[PDB]
């Protein structure tokens, strides 16, 4: 039972992605160039692990999804399809053109239930339907036993779980990226693998960085300004980019979703509940999530991630509209070149110097014309900020055996704090943050009101009048 | 000679190229050596000459003669430009090359052993000897009257195409005098320079005629092409070599004459005042040299036979000096064209050596060395014409390529001293200034076409001048058969096993070591431990660079990790046992100047003298 | 665009020296010269002039710049509709775009527009003589990405033009993959 | 045969065979796990117990999850409270398993485990033969051996001596390792399995396994307050195997350090003995056999072997801006301290000790094929393992220089002593370490903390699912 993927014959992301899933055999099969190949991969082997993991005989709930790709499936799928973005009205006109094209020649898929659902609801959009609904994950009121979320970042976490809980739900999943970076509150960051860039909208004029845009007719003394700023920290909006789609986004709502190990829900009902990690690949998470009724044990609040491959935060001088500031910068660094570096990093090394070795280790390395480096194994644009970050975290180490202090006794002249420009994770290593875990806030966002306008109405139902 | 002579000179350079401080291979890329381009200036010589004699203690004169030798340096260089007018031309754009580069070496700690009284070192070198060279040991009894006895027979000779005065054939020694041994090797003392000598080296006898120019030794020529090609060589090199050509430029004569020494600047300005033309210097003339030192070998042969007689076949002077600028160019071309694993000994110094070879050789391996020397390349014409095929690909200009040629085919001899002429057919041994380049080619065709594929399959082979060796090759039937096309002789074999047979390279051993488990090459002790009794000429002063030579050999022999592996090499080699003794000797002679002159005694005159 | 033979200027810079779409003549001098109107103002104008190989076609600034949508805007006037774009092929300065609409209005609008590179992008400031006069204006234009990557190692130090020029020359001959050595194979213009 | 979850090309199968030379061990991988290694040693160790077990007595399970016991041919008896936040998941996924196979698989009395389950939930403060909900001490039933598999949570002594009192006589106790919190160390790593532990008070570290900090300028002087003035470990410790997280008490790990020889005195008095069958990089297998009666006499002392080097050494760190020294721990391979001890014969700065290391840890010792060039150790553990041999070095060369007569003690009519510096213990394979500890115990509580157990809403959940038998 072999899977197909659309990506390149000879693209290195092959190696990753079969490592990350033993269970099957990637084949390679490219059909359009798309420019985000890779994020689409991962995807379409993540669904495929999870369909054959539950039972095939319980009821599934999708929140935000589009119901096109869930056409031929032979589980049960309840597609909760609110009208909240412009990309909603498109998604629901190529379903309906989809649906009476196959009509009468797939007769096996349930093909005549769906558009006899699908009539139903267009007459009278309030009604529960077994296939189709239109309100959104608070307001539904249909029981089932699994829900799944893919790639939704718009709902507070600990809300949207315990509205599934009291209808029912025992188990979750989740498919998105990591969030770490949004934990250690950085201002700009990048996933080099899958070809994304964020960043703040307070940079979004710098120089260097990798989503960025600057003038040239410049050259002039002294800027008057009324207000006095002085300041520079993370606001709550942040800007998306996957491949060359653009994508807003919040950091409340985005941190809501670390959740921790164990945490309580209470209310009317009280509920206990776990979180874990299947699978990680270089960004990507799978998490899956447990519900069970009643309070049982106690809770820490701790949070664990365990890092592959290189982690790295360091701080770097940028130019934003023409005015010099300093901000963090966060990025992902391969296993294999993290170890080569162990013995260079023992002295003091200028910045020049390790640039200078890193392009050598990266695209100019051989051992016998078979394997290699695969001449690319990081992306050449991050690698000016790599080694500006290895020469500050070397030099800072070299001070720490200068000041050798005595065993179980501190010092107070009442103490000083030492200067940090580095934060750098090697593989094999663990880091643990303090988050909340127990819930009690029962708000109800409940004012219903339908977003279905009448000229569309009449579009998906002209497109199904006709039986071919 | 190759890794390092007596004097500790050596062919080798001493600046590493090949290193890196990474633990894995970095590819980078080759460049080039800037050089200072020599200025004329006479009146800084007037003044510092003045005022040389005003004061001058010991750096005074040095910068006279650093003044002077530059001097001599640019006229050199106006004169020669002027010469190869018809020949000169300009700077074109270059084919950047790629070279791979490898981790430093490890060594293990060493430990100095060495007696105290140097007479006690004597007495246990000449037990050594007698115990396992019985005959060896015996036959010193009087003095070295080895010109008397060669005088008393007469002149034994197996010549060809010669003419000579029997009127000057007359051996009467001169006078000779030299320092008694205390070793009781018996090493010969060089030849006199007499008719009889000359006759007697040159008894050789090679006529053989074969098809010079035509179809059948044009098709061998081509078959053994495009083996080189198919089985040692990549394909992405060849045709952009042929489009750009290699020609005489200022910057190639420039280059070469300033690496030139002192004296060796002052000889070649004494042949410039009458300055011949490019085309019209002679390709086809030789003289002869006979200076030179008789080579022995451990065992006992020459205390029965006596050794044969060395020469030398010197060109053109002039011929040498014009054309000597591209031996650079060649040597990159070559090296670029090469399989990652087939290695040359051409520009890399004994550190690089060590490093390449340090994870491929362990024990219980299988090695091929292979010398090609006993061969008759002046049977078959098409050897030549294979050099010559190969050269015309590397992309040498065509005019240049006539006067290479015209070496290739009959050339003369001539004895100035005796007016003694000798004519010769086709050979590939002689003193011009492609000798090595050209064996190392042939060396790497005829073990391509024998071996076949299984030269590319391979962890790790080097190829420099007879000698070769192999890693992961046996000796099989299917070799035999190929090489038996026209006899069986043509090269000699050798199978060694690492720890067990120590493979033989360049006069020394392949070993590996112990404490740290890496492969190094060190070099032969019997075969200096023969040279130690060598009878010195009186009025030599080279007892100084002797000394540093041996005390840097000693320090590589007292390695921890290698003193049971030396044992173990030298007796399955040449079936001696005791040799640990023979090194701490050798220790205490190499401590002090004056530990040194215990291996000397009293001056012997002979033939001199009337009283 | 250098993969296309297309060059293009502006009308006010038609009389430069060394760029793609430019003709001169030759002047020995002439220190001072009249001026009936004063300049000092060197900025770009809506008149611009394209020439694909052979072919000359004139161009609007006001109108090359209104096809460059974002990816979502409303559009409301006695009707209302939603629509969104998306690039689907790009090769070297080709690009296919599609827009898709459909009836009402719905979301929210962010007023932003993003573009890919896979190639080198650059744009400079440059010296030139036009009409006998110096003045300095911008340029730009593509470079191949195999360039862009072999090009890292000397950039972390200050080099002369005249060095870059050399390695330039030098890298648009050999490149270096997987350990091994081939021509370039994509190389760029000399001029 | 026996198949476990491992990478077909990994150097821990080595190890492993060594470790189990009666069974043939073959790689079958089938699942990404972060804790894969941790998960083949547990399966093995399982087996061998089975193996020299009489198969007509009864065994007991403390803590142990019902799902995993199913498909066995021996008689358990799991003893399983609800105490745990993962519990709940554990019980319904048992009776999910239970009811998917009724009638497919004839093994054992899958009706009889069927029935045992409903009978427990009808009446909760009930005994059966398969099930119940009771503590380790609340239990009464009879069995003649017991297994703790990776149990942390109850005191030795105590446990012991009430499983004693119902005729057990044998019992075996497979987890990690308890010598280096014997040492009092503040932090620690086991490289082979991934796991690292921290104390609570140096969370905020910066270059150790398990830390998380944050970019500073660098102001000086924040306050002065309260004068702690004194860094000690304390009684809270957390855990990380992979990816999971656990908090575990001091007290109760170096409760199960037992010695050879002690006593268990009370009511009715028993001796018995504690011994380690198998060691590979961390964890241990433990018999105990216990008899009634008293016999011999005690000593009170505990010994470990070591195959592998043993690192203790004192580092200096910034934690949440302030620069503190504390103590770290860490195993290093016999094949690096072997080929170390021609160096440590003189003295080498730091800067020197990291280079040979790497050259060590690549180059030589290992190689391989197509997969060329693996590391025998992990490289986040060398600056820190660099550093100890510094320090042990120099302080091997001041003892020598420094000599005393024969016999003999030198004070300072006031006399005192003067102790010097120690700032690294490093313990050579194919050496012992030994310890004191109580061989004596006679002090026992029995507490009645089990009110209840279980919830109505859960209750009803499980006889739904278990309705659907037939
Ligand atoms: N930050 C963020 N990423 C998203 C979102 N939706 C999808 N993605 C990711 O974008 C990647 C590329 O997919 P797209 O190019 O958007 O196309 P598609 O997901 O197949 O379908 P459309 O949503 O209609 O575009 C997907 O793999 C998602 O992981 C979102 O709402 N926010
Ligand atoms: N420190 C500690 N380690 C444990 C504990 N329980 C299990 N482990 C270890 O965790 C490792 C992996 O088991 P997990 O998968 O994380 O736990 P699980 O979800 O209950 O499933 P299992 O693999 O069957 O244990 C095991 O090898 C145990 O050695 C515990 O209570 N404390
Ligand atoms: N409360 C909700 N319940 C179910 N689906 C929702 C909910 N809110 C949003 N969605 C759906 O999530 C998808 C993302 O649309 P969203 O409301 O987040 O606005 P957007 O700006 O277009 O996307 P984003 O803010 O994530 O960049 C939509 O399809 C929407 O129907
Ligand atoms: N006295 C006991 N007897 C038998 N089992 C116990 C006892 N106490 C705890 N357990 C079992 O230990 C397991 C989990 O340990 P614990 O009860 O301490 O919860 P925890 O918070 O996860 O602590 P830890 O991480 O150390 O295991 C539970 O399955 C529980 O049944
Ligand atoms: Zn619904
Ligand atoms: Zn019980």
């Amino acid at each position: 039972d072999p899977v197909y993927v659309d990506i390149d014959a000879d693209s290195a992301f092959l190696k990753a992605l079969q490592r990350a899933y033993p269970m099957f055999e990637v084949e390679p099969r490219q059909v359009t160039p798309n420019d985000a190949a890779n994020a689409r991969a991962f995807s379409h082997l993540a669904i495929k692990l999870i369909e054959q993991e539950i039972d095939p005989d319980s009821t599934i709930l999708d929140i935000g999804s589009a119901p096109a790709r869930r056409m031929m499936s032979d589980r049960k799928y309840h597609c909760v399809c609110p009208m909240r973005s412009a990309e909603d009205p498109e998604r629901l006109a190529n379903y309906a053109r989809k649906l009476a094209s196959a009509a009468g020649k797939v007769l096996d898929r349930n093909i005549s239930g769906k558009i006899g659902d699908l009539q139903a609801v267009m007459a009278v959009p309030d009604t529960e339907t077994p296939t189709f609904c239109l309100h959104t994950d608070v307001s539904c009121r249909q029981r089932a036993d699994v829900a799944i979320y893919q790639d939704v970042y718009a709902v507070h976490a600990p809300t949207s779980l315990y509205h599934q809980a009291i209808k029912g739900v025992r188990l979750a999943y989740w498919v998105g990226f990591d969030t770490t970076p949004f934990m250690y509150n950085a201002m700009a960051g990048a996933y080099p693998s899958y070809s994304t860039n964020w960043a703040d909208e307070q940079v979004l004029k710098a120089k260097n960085i990798g989503l960025c845009s600057t003038d040239l007719t410049e050259g002039r003394r002294g800027k008057l300004s009324i207000m006095r700023g002085k300041k520079l920290e993370p606001c709550d909006r942040v800007l998306f980019s996957v491949g060359s789609t653009l994508y807003p986004e919040s950091r409340k709502l985005l941190k809501s979703w670390h959740l921790p190990s164990v945490f309580h829900l209470k209310g009317k009902l009280s509920f206990t509940c776990r979180c874990d990690t299947v699978v990680s690949c270089e960004g990507y998470v799978v998490k899956r999530i447990t519900m069970s009724p009643g309070l049982y044990g106690k809770t820490t609040g701790y949070a664990v991630t365990h890092h592959a491959d290189g982690f790295l935060m360091c701080k770097t001088t940028d130019t934003v509209d023409g005015e010099r500031v300093s901000f963090s910068v966060c990025t992902y660094v391969p296993a294999t070149i993290c170890d080569q570096m162990t013995g260079i990093l023992a002295t003091e090394v200028t910045p020049e110097d390790a640039q200078k070795l890193l392009v050598g280790l990266n695209q100019r390395i051989v051992v016998n014309g078979r394997t290699q480096r695969n001449t690319n194994t990081m992306k050449n644009y991050m690698i000016p900020v790599v080694a500006q970050a290895f020469s500050k975290w070397a030099k800072e180490c070299r001070k720490d055996m200068e000041d050798e202090k005595l065993l179980g006794v501190r010092e107070r002249t009442a103490f000083k704090k030492q200067k940090t420009h580095t934060v750098y994770k090697r593989p094999d290593t663990q880091s643990i943050q303090k988050v909340q875990a127990e819930f009690d806030s029962f708000v109800v966002p409940s004012l219903w009101s339908s977003g279905l306008s009448i000229p569309l109405r009449t579009r998906i139902k002209w497109l199904l009048s006709k039986v071919p | 000679y190759i890794f390092s002579s007596d004097t500790g000179q050596g062919h080798l350079q001493q600046k590493s190229v090949r290193q890196t401080t990474l633990p894995v291979n970095i590819v980078e890329e080759v460049h080039e050596e800037k050089c200072y381009p020599p200025k004329l200036d006479e009146i800084k010589e007037q003044l510092l000459l003045k005022r040389l004699q005003e004061s001058a203690s010991t750096a005074n004169r040095s910068r006279y003669q650093s003044r002077k030798v530059e001097n001599m340096k640019a006229m050199i260089i106006h004169r020669l430009k002027e010469g190869c007018r018809l020949y000169l031309a300009s700077d074109t754009p270059r084919v950047p090359s790629y070279r791979i580069t490898y981790p430093a070496p490890i060594y293990s700690p060493s430990i100095n052993i060495k007696l105290s009284n140097p007479e006690t070192a004597v007495a246990v070198c000449n037990e050594f000897l007698a115990r396992n060279y019985p005959t060896v040991a015996s036959y010193q009894v009087t003095d070295e009257y080895d010109a008397y006895l060669d005088m008393v027979d007469g002149s034994e000779s197996c010549l060809d195409r010669a003419t000579f005065n029997p009127s000057k054939l007359r051996s009467y020694p001169k006078q000779h005098s030299y320092h008694a041994p205390t070793i009781r090797s018996a090493v010969p003392s060089p030849f006199q320079n007499t008719l009889q000598n000359v006759l007697a080296a040159a008894t050789k006898r090679n006529c053989n005629v074969t098809q010079m120019r035509e179809l059948p030794t044009m098709d061998s020529a081509a078959f053994n092409v495009e083996c080189f090609k198919k089985y040692a060589c990549n394909q992405e090199y060849w045709r952009e070599f042929a489009s750009s050509p290699i020609r005489v430029t200022t910057e190639n004569l420039t280059t070469y004459v300033t690496k030139l020494k002192g004296p060796k600047a002052a000889a070649l300005f004494a042949k410039t005042h009458n300055l011949l033309p490019l085309q019209e210097v002679p390709m086809d003339r030789f003289t002869m040299d006979m200076k030179r030192d008789v080579k022995v070998t451990p065992g006992t042969k020459h205390t029965e036979e006596r050794p044969k007689v060395q020469v030398i076949q010197a060109a053109e002077p002039l011929a040498t000096a014009y054309l000597c600028g591209i031996h650079r160019e060649l040597v990159r071309r070559l090296n670029a064209v090469l399989l990652p694993n087939v290695h040359t000994l051409f520009d890399m110094s004994a550190e690089d050596f060590d490093a390449i070879i340090a994870t491929h050789f362990k024990p219980g391996d299988a090695v091929l060395e292979t010398d090609i020397a006993s061969f008759d390349k002046s049977q078959d014409d098409s050897l030549a014409l294979t050099a010559m095929m190969l050269l015309e690909d590397l992309g040498v200009d065509q005019p240049i390529l006539d006067l290479i040629e015209a070496a290739f085919g009959e050339i003369s001899s001539c004895h100035l001293p005796t007016g003694t002429r000798f004519k010769f057919g086709a050979m590939m041994k002689s003193g011009m200034f492609l000798t090595l380049f050209v064996n190392t080619l042939l060396n790497i065709t005829i073990a391509s076409r024998v071996l076949e594929e299984r030269l590319t399959t391979s962890a790790c082979a080097a190829f420099i001048g007879d000698d070769n060796i192999i890693h992961g090759v046996v000796s099989d039937a299917l070799m035999a058969a190929r090489c038996a096309t026209w006899m069986n002789m043509e090269v000699k074999i050798i199978d060694a096993v690492v720890s067990v047979k120590a493979p033989y390279f360049c006069g020394g051993f392949i070993l590996h070591d112990t404490v740290t488990g890496t492969a190094c090459r060190v070099a032969d002790p019997l075969k200096r431990l023969f040279k130690l009794g060598k009878p010195l000429a009186a009025g030599d002063e080279q007892d100084e660079d002797r000394r540093r030579a041996l005390a840097d050999e000693v320090t590589r022999w007292q390695r921890t990790g290698l003193v049971t592996e030396l044992e173990r090499a030298v007796y399955s080699r040449y079936e001696v046992q005791g040799i640990t003794a023979v090194i701490t000797s050798m220790a205490t002679f190499a401590s002090s100047k004056e530990n040194f002159k215990k291996l000397r005694g009293p001056v012997v005159t002979l033939y001199g003298g009337p009283k």
